[PDB]
């Protein structure tokens, strides 16, 4: 039954993301902030580029820029790993495949600062093509709905994470984006490792007209499915 | 910071304060940095005297934030009805749509407000409306364990994924059979009674009993092969059943893959057979059972 954590996530909580990047040696900084509620599975958020532009696609790290939002119903609370890790957080790592270029991985901390969830972020990319879509910018400004698939990894007291992002090009192809994730909690209390399931998701992204710096303002809805009454 | 106090007045839901402000001159229109007015921060909280007054002075019921949320959407999700009434009569546009598609009678679906997702029908609100992802209101509701509100919306003509046809498929290729392998044996069992095609691919390449055997659902493992479902299926996937079996555990799904055909030598896409995945996984019970299989 229900973690304690869960209790930190009755309603609103307001979020920081922090991720330092560099892709191919291109160093950027991208900050965001807003709030979730996991009532609703909801995340309301806008980053920006502090650094200058951002010199791969937004799309290409919505993934990498906080799953205790997630929306989990009252039969699989059980389940919910990330709420249970909180407030001392979970480490996510990743590593993401792009297909026929290069890659990401990605280690980022999720964990209560006071009252603000904070998401902090260290990227890495490697191997990219000059002119492939991400360093040349081919990646339609939009997002797909996706299935991600959770599984216990109890040797680690965590949880596999694992799914396919799809990314339309600007052409009408779409660039695979193939996720390997792994969580792994903070703290030393107990934590819920669960039954595999999934979660659905749905995101839009778009342009803020008063903003001058280069920025994603994302809205994401995420449900966790899977598990029967 | 006369707009900001007033933002900060109805989110604090400071009715006198509120009040005060507005005889000042205060822009009941006022926007903070994301969009949100103090509109979209009363009818959100639940304000409903706040919400009264600027409706009075002339605040826009159908501002918009930076996500496309109207103050009726941000009601609509909370559950306050009597909010939510006083925004339609006012002029609230009952189809307005967040950025992902959402009109407001999605989010009542959603989030589970019966009386909410009535009133928004009176008021107009367009039953079949689909979000960017395909999604009705109905979808919402019934992939969400809302029924009483799923009654609702088919009373009121609406219609949802596979409503019509067994082997519709939604915007991540997911068929009423997808959706039912996740334990819901009944329901599996009813779909293939009605003519549901077991083979069929979901967008990643996973078919009903990829999806079973993921889930470790046995008796939906054994109904899909009893009504013809590719023991093998690989394709776009990377794995095939057995694989997955293997890598989870699941002994007895792993004992009826078998019987129905599986193929021990399948490799995945980094070249593993069911056997490697077992021992790699800690599974050595099954790996014993793989290298004798018959």
């Amino acid at each position: 039954m229900v973690s304690k954590g869960e209790e930190l996530f009755t309603g609103v909580v307001p979020i920081l993301v922090e991720l330092d990047g560099d892709v191919n040696g291109h160093k950027f900084s991208v900050s965001g902030e807003g709030e979730g509620d996991a009532t609703y599975g909801k995340l309301t958020l806008k980053f920006i580029c502090t650094t200058g532009k951002l010199p791969v696609p937004w799309p290409t790290l919505v993934t990498t820029l906080v799953q205790c939002f997630s929306r989990y119903p009252d039969h699989m609370k059980q389940h919910d790993f990330f709420k249970s890790a909180m407030p001392e957080g979970y480490v996510q790592e990743r590593t993401i495949f792009f297909k026929d270029d290069g890659n990401y991985k990605t280690r980022a901390e999720v964990k209560f600062e006071g009252d603000t969830l904070v998401n902090r972020i260290e990227l890495k990319g490697i191997d990219f093509k000059e002119d492939g879509n991400i360093l040349g910018h081919k990646l339609e400004y939009n997002y797909n709905s996706h299935n991600v698939y959770i599984m216990a990894d109890k040797q680690k007291n965590g949880i596999k994470v694992n799914f396919k992002i799809r990314h339309n090009i600007e052409d009408g192809s779409v660039q695979l984006a193939d996720h390997y994730q792994q969580n792994t909690p903070i703290g030393d209390g107990p934590v819920l490792l669960p039954d595999n399931h999934y979660l659905s998701t749905q995101s839009a992204l778009s342009k803020d007209p008063n903003e001058k710096r280069d920025h994603m303002v994302l809205l994401e809805f995420v449900t966790a499915a899977g598990i029967t009454l | 910071d006369l707009g900001k106090k007033l933002l900060e007045a109805a989110r604090a839901g400071q009715d006198d304060e509120v009040r005060i402000l507005m005889a000042n001159g205060a822009d009941v229109n006022a926007a903070d940095d994301v969009g949100v007015t103090p509109l979209h921060l009363a009818a959100q909280r639940g304000h409903l005297e706040i919400v009264e007054v600027l409706l009075k002075y002339g605040a826009d019921v159908n501002a918009a934030d930076l996500w496309g949320q109207t103050p009726l959407h941000l009601a609509a999700t909370a559950g306050h009805l009597e909010i939510v009434e006083v925004l339609l009569k006012n002029g609230a546009d009952v189809n307005a749509r967040d950025n992902i598609g959402h009109t407001p009678l999605h989010l009542a679906a959603w989030a589970g407000h019966l009386e909410i997702v009535e009133v928004l029908l009176k008021y107009g609100a367009d039953v079949n409306a689909q979000d960017k992802f395909g999604k009705t209101p109905f979808d919402l509701a019934i992939d969400n364990g809302n029924e009483d509100i799923a009654e609702v919306l088919q009373k009121a003509a609406g219609g949802g994924s596979g409503g019509g046809d067994v082997n519709a498929y939604d915007e991540v290729g997911w068929t009423p059979l997808h959706k039912a392998a996740w334990g819901h044996l009944e329901k599996v069992e009813d779909l293939l009674k009605n003519g549901a095609d077991v083979n069929a691919a979901d967008i990643d390449g996973y078919t009903p009993l990829h999806l079973a055997a993921f889930s470790g659902h046995l008796e939906i493992v054994e109904v899909l092969l009893k009504y013809g479902a590719d023991v093998n299926a690989d394709d776009q996937a990377g794995f095939t059943p057995l694989h997955l079996a293997a890598i989870f555990g699941h002994l007895e799904i792993v004992e009826v893959l078998l019987k129905n055909g599986a193929d021990v030598n399948a490799q995945d896409k980094f070249g593993k057979t069911p056997f490697d995945l077992a021992i790699d996984n800690g599974n050595e019970d099954i790996a014993e059972v793989l290298q004798k299989a018959a």
